[PDB]
């Protein structure tokens, strides 16, 4: 298969997480939200992550609540029966930017831009793809590729045609702690912070194995000494023949 | 006499697990059984207590799933293992069929052993689809698909038999609800279908890597095999905790991250590893019909083996030629998957193809002829007349 | 070993001593992984990124 | 497979000149290989056995015979279990290599051959 | 080869200074080994029993 | 409970193998054994001696498919490239 | 030797079901126990078939129930086979149990048999409770709620077993889920539960009415009893059918078919018929605990029966003081049954203690008091030393 098709395959990035003993970077999960909550999710939902599940990794009880509280939700109707709305609780899901499918293509020339919660489980190349298509958006198609209106050339994505333009520019977002907000500075957060909404089992999960591997592994090495042991009047037996007269 | 041996229900135990007369040369490869009970146990343990979370319904599924893998206390580790552990129950289950040829443990009087086997291969295939089914991911709903639609080929109440599957138009709400409760049911039936197999395997005993008689030196099955099948039992988790913790979907597909979708079918569609090698079969006959014939046969062929292994003697320990074809075959397996995995391109294609005849070849043609050659071999290279 | 000799004198560890130490380990080895991995990961942590606010 | 009909092919290769001085190499060297005489085996320890043939067989067996390869049998299951060889003296060399069994099997074989005729045999008038 | 005539163990019969070596040996490792199974045992009913106290989603606290 | 069909095998007492005569056993006491040893010094040069003898099953058979894979899967690679083509369109419909 | 006795397989079949020696005298309340694997099988069915059907979300569970009733061909004929299957299950497991209660089958050596029986007794009455909540009508709902409670009794973890259970503050979603789930499950557990029962029987054989020996003269199950059965099994889909089908709802509750509500715990809430008497046993001791430890003693009280019957013969065939005993028992369940379906008021509450105490006082004071005074009955009644 033409490589225009497969894809141009995503390097491998150096992620902090990527290791047996390693956690997220929580304080780039931080950034990342910001980058999302400014830039991505004008036209991308994360109708898996419910605001309750930020506390405590990347932001405060208060901090949540208060980003919450800014979205109305659907509440139970009045005495009469009339509905009314709400603003948004803890126990809440991150709101999307469209309220249907039909929508989300008007605004996006007939393209539907894929809820990210899962996003980095459901690609080959996980965060080196989802960074790699983010960063590198060449300025100009390579000459002779002739491009459908509305759409944008990108060597990462299957086919190079992708109806998501660039969006990541520098200094496009002003982050809290100060760090230069940089194209791929960002690139790095959000992807970050994509992987975590997928994978937030994540530390927690590296951590058990941990236990479960180093236990294990003796469970295994003590049973060949305990079942040599056992074996051992097997092991060494002897036998000698005389041909009966 | 002892209580073990006189009480009805002990008793059973101790003619299983405690007296059960073993042959003193069974190496760790008849340590796969007791490997495979085991996945069983853990398959259906997981599986209950998922089932907990879990909802049939076309909508819910897929986000029940991820309800398992996101709110569920330790819904991970349990999603992973029922997972990780389908895989691997498959990894096992190979080198299980595997020591059973090499062995030559299909033939002498353990042939119901063989063919009890073949079913539960058959069932156990069907079980893992079913349950693959239930995420009903991109993966999920047109493997669905693909699978129901094998019965299309069926001369006349073919369409029918899948509209009937399906109980609609199509693969919905009625087919995964459907297959949820089938996926439940069948793990019993493979319960009762391993009884069976040990039930016949108990009549003769287990054989041994020499492939004579053992008979002749007998050790308990306990105090030995019990501690011996530990020590691979321990093995077992052990690689398997590295999957479910530290590489969790390396064994999955990632269109099944992404809910199923009856207008898309992914450019990138594959089924699961386990089933690429029959998957590569079909895809190697150029016609509907005998595609799915083919394949269903690349099953059944393995009832085949007691008559077409000419030989007079039992396994491949001292057998030559056996051997080395024996390890054609294996690879021959191996490269057929690999098959499975690539796109339908010119240079896979014909190769697909050759590869499908050496599997079937090996079983109706290599083993007759070099089991018959090496019969002769034998006698002519000590008979002098 | 003579060290096996004091605490049981050569009679196996008894089921009751078993599971008797394995609760203690249980706490004892989960703190233990639980701090070095804690450790390990500083400033990546939430509690240290916490600290910065 | 029947030992009759192994050792009517074997027969033929091992009279004829041509085919025999070009096989019997061959088989020596596929015997060597085949590596049982490094277990203190003699090929026809290795006759499955469980069928009524080989049974009867064995049982016709002069007592003496049987011993012996009874303890041949145990003996490679307990080298096969350590894991090693027998010590290269105690090899079954090729002269050993006997087929003590086999006249027993070919008689049993024809004699069943006979009942299984003769319970078929039809009648011309 | 007359049957009192013991064949030769002296490549395994341990030259004893330490009778109970081999014994001190077996036991601790059998102990070892089921001190760390109790442990894996209790870990694992502990993780599916409590997979069915409340899920996260549900201790929404009104 | 009636009797059933007979079998190749019985149990301790009768397990139905031949009458043993002339052969003697001896064992010892796993206790009365050197600490697990046998690993290395004596049994490592011994170790690995299997699947030296095998190796040649396996490897041949490996090496033939291994080999054919990889050089398929390299004219794959070229047909699908710019400067295969032109072969391309030969060989595929 | 025969086929059917060499083979593996049919050789159980056999000596089960065909050559299996039978007392010639046995009655027809020996037709009780097949009936029972005729109800597993009913239930098993039908509960599968309906399965695929299901969705025990607890919005969609009632509506799933109705989707069954309304929408799926004979979905009716499945959930009123199954309900009634249900209700059948228990008069005869009941008749079952009496026959044995009656004929001292719960002696000499079959007390294991008995005590395997009493498992299962506990079991079936679980599973049903299980489905019956998956229904998630009113009666569900509350019955999910009273007797999950019923173990918050337990004195320090109460409450915690009990949350534990419901998954949550209350009988919400989760409970409804698991609740299916484990009614699925369980009937399996059972099917096991029962070749255990059967394994018991088949080492000792069935008892026989004169409560003597049957060594004597003994008929082969086959051709006999495989006959006499089958006329109880029509009998039996007789009866069925006129509920099924002209009856389906006279022996269901009415309030079973409003939506659950966990606000309004109905005004006429009662019991199924079958879990009656023992529901007037618990309500019958004003003592929280008391009244569940009273309630499931009444149940293991089976237990100490062949410690307290000191009769030195077998049976009641021949003793006029216990089939007098016997009867009251039964009527006294009866009037128990009917206590439960009354209200808590003056003189219903009365008499429902003093046939608790009866219940009771028969397994305990009763039964060995009259089987002693029997016995010696039986010796002065003859001797003239
Ligand atoms: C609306 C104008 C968008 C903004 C702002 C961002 N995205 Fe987007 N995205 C959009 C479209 C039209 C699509 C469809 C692509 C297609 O042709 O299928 C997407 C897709 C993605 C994907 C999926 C890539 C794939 O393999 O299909 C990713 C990972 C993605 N988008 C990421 C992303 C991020 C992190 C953004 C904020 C920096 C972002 N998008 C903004 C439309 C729009
Ligand atoms: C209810 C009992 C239950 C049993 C018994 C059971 N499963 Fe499952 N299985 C489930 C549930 C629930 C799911 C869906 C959630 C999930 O994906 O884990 C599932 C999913 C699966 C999947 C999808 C894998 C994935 O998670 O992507 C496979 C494969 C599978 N089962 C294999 C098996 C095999 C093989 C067995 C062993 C016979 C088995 N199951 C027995 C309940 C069960
Ligand atoms: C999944 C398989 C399945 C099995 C196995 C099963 N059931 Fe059910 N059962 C259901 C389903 C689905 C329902 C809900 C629909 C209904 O009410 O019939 C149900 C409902 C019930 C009900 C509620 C009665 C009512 O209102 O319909 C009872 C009681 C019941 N089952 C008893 C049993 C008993 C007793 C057994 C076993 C001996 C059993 N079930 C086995 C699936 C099963
Ligand atoms: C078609 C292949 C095949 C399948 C599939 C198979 N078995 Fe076996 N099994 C056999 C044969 C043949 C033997 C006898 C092997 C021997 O000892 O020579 C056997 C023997 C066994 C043994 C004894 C240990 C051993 O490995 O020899 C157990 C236990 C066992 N199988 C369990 C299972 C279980 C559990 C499953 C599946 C859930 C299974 N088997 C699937 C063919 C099969
Ligand atoms: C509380 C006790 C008890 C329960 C509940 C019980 N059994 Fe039994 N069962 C007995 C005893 C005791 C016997 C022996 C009676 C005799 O034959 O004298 C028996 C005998 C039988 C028999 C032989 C035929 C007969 O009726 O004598 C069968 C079959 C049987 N039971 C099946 C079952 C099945 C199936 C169930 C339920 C799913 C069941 N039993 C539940 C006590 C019980
Ligand atoms: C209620 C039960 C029902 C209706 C039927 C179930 C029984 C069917 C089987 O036998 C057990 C079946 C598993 C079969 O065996 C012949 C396996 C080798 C499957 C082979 C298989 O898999 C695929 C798969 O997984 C896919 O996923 C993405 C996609 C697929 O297309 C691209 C396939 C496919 O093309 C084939 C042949
Ligand atoms: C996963 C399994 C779990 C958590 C537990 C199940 C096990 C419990 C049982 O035994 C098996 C249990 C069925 C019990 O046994 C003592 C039965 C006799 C039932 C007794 C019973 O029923 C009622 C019932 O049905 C109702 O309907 C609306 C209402 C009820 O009052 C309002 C009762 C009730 O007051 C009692 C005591």
């Amino acid at each position: 298969m033409t490589a225009a098709e497969h894809g141009l395959h995503a390097p491998a990035y150096a992620w902090s997480h990527n290791g047996p003993f390693e956690t997220f970077d929580h304080a780039s999960i931080r950034r990342g939200y910001q980058v999302y909550r400014e830039v991505c999710a004008a036209c991308h939902s994360l109708d898996r992550v419910a605001w309750r599940t930020l506390v405590g990794v990347s932001h405060t009880n208060e901090e949540v609540r208060n980003m919450a509280e800014e979205f109305e939700y659907d509440d139970e109707p009045d005495e009469q029966g009339n509905p009314k709305k709400r603003p948004g609780k803890l126990s809440d899901y991150i709101p999307g930017p469209y309220p249907n499918e039909q929508a989300a293509r008007a605004a996006n020339q007939g393209a539907l831009p894929p809820d990210l919660s899962l996003i980095v489980k459901a690609r080959h190349g996980g965060c080196d793809y989802i960074f790699s298509l983010l960063t590198g958006y060449p300025d100009e198609p390579p000459a002779g590729v002739a491009l459908p209106p509305g759409s944008n050339y990108n060597p990462y994505f299957p086919g190079g045609s992708i109806a998501m333009a660039r969006v990541l520019f520098d200094d496009m977002v002003e982050y809290e702690d100060g760090t230069p907000a940089t194209t791929s500075q960002m690139a790095k957060d959000v992807t970050t912070f994509l992987n975590w909404c997928a994978e937030p089992e994540h530390d927690e999960r590296k951590r058990l194995g941990l236990k479960t591997v180093i236990i294990l592994s003796s469970l295994y090495l003590l049973s060949i000494w305990v079942k040599k042991f056992k074996w051992a009047g097997i092991k060494t037996r002897k036998f000698v023949f005389n041909p009966p007269k | 006499m002892a209580f073990r041996k006189s009480n009805v229900y002990l008793s059973l135990v101790n003619s299983y697990i405690i007296d059960s007369p073993q042959p003193s040369s069974i190496n760790y490869w008849w340590n796969m059984g007791s490997l495979l009970g085991l996945c069983l146990v853990i398959q259906i343990v997981t599986g209950i207590f998922m089932a907990m979370h879990y909802s049939s319904n076309i909508e819910l599924a897929f986000s029940s799933v991820e309800h398992i893998m996101r709110d569920v206390h330790n819904g991970y580790i349990l999603r992973y293992l029922h997972a990780n552990g389908a895989s691997f129950f498959f990894m096992v289950m190979f080198m299980h069929m595997a020591k059973g040829l090499y062995y030559g443990s299909y033939r002498s009087p353990r042939v119901t052993l063989w063919n009890v086997g073949v079913i539960i291969f058959t069932l156990t295939i069907a079980t893992a689809f079913l349950g693959y089914c239930c995420v009903y991911g991109q993966m999920s709903h047109w493997g669905a698909t693909v699978i129901t639609n094998l019965f299309s080929a069926i001369p006349f109440v073919g369409n029918d038999i899948v509209s009937w599957l399906w109980g609609g138009f199509s693969v919905s709400n009625p087919t995964i609800q459907r297959f949820f409760a089938l996926h439940y049911l069948v793990p019993f039936i493979i319960a009762a279908m391993v009884i069976m197999h040990l039930m016949a395997l108990h009549i003769h005993g287990s054989s041994n890597p020499l492939g004579i008689t053992g008979n002749l030196d007998r050790i308990p099955m306990h105090s030995y095999f019990i501690f011996k099948d530990l020590v691979t039992v321990f093995l077992f988790m052990l690689i398997l905790a590295l999957f479910v913790f530290y590489s969790p979907n390396t064994l999955g597909h990632p269109d099944n991250y992404i809910p199923g979708n009856p207008l898309v079918t992914p450019a990138s569609i594959v089924p699961e590893w386990y089933l690429l090698p029959f998957y590569a079969i079909l895809r190697s006959i150029p016609d509907k019909l005998l595609g799915v014939i083919t394949m269903f046969a690349a099953i059944l062929v393995l009832l085949v083996l007691p008559f077409t292994d000419r030989s007079v003697v039992r396994g491949n320990t001292f057998k030559v030629l056996s051997k080395f074809f024996f390890f054609i075959f294996v690879f021959n397996f191996v490269l057929l998957g690999q098959i499975g995995a690539c796109h339908v391109e010119v240079p896979y294609v014909l190769m697909g193809q050759i590869a499908t005849f050496i599997y079937f070849a090996y079983f109706l043609i290599i083993v007759p002829v070099i089991s018959t050659i090496e019969n002769v071999l034998f006698y002519i290279g000590r008979v002098n007349k | 070993s003579s060290l096996y000799k004091t605490f049981f004198k050569r009679n196996a560890v008894f089921v009751g001593t078993i599971f008797a130490g394995a609760f203690v380990f249980q706490t004892v080895f989960d703190t233990a992984i639980t701090s070095w991995y804690e450790n390990h990961n500083k400033g990546k942590l939430w509690k240290d990124v916490k600290a910065k606010i | 497979q029947s030992f009759t009909s192994i050792a009517r092919i074997g027969d033929y290769i091992l009279k004829s000149p041509v085919l025999s001085k070009l096989c019997v190499p061959v088989a020596n060297q596929f015997i060597n290989l085949a590596g049982y005489k490094k277990l203190g085996l003699k090929f026809d320890d290795l006759i499955a056995e469980e069928n009524p043939i080989m049974q009867t067989a064995l049982r016709r067996l002069p007592e003496d015979e049987s011993y012996a390869r009874a303890y041949r049998i145990i003996r490679a299951h307990q080298t096969e279990l350590t894991h090693h060889l027998l010590p290269r003296n105690e090899w079954i060399k090729a002269q050993e290599d006997v087929p003590y069994l086999l006249p027993y099997i070919l008689e049993a074989e024809a004699a069943a051959k006979e009942k299984d005729e003769l319970d078929n045999i039809e009648v011309s008038k | 080869k007359s049957t009192y005539r013991t064949p030769n163990f002296d490549d395994v019969l341990k030259e004893n200074n330490d009778a109970d070596k081999g014994r001190s040996y077996a036991y601790f490792m059998v102990g070892a080994m089921g001190l760390l199974s109790s442990a894996g045992a209790k870990s694992t009913v502990e993780t599916f029993i409590s997979s069915m106290t409340a899920t996260a989603d549900v201790l929404a606290m009104a | 409970g009636p009797p059933s069909g007979k079998t190749y095998m019985g149990w301790w007492g009768h397990m139905g193998g031949p009458k043993q005569k002339g052969i003697t056993s001896y064992a010892v006491s796993p206790y009365a054994q050197k600490p697990l040893q046998g690993i290395f010094h004596n049994a490592v040069f011994n170790s690995f001696r299997r699947f030296k003898s095998q190796f040649l099953y396996v490897l041949i058979p490996a090496g033939i498919y291994w080999y054919w894979w990889k050089n398929g899967n390299e004219y794959n690679e070229f047909l699908y490239s710019k400067a295969g083509r032109e072969e391309l369109e030969r060989v595929n419909v």
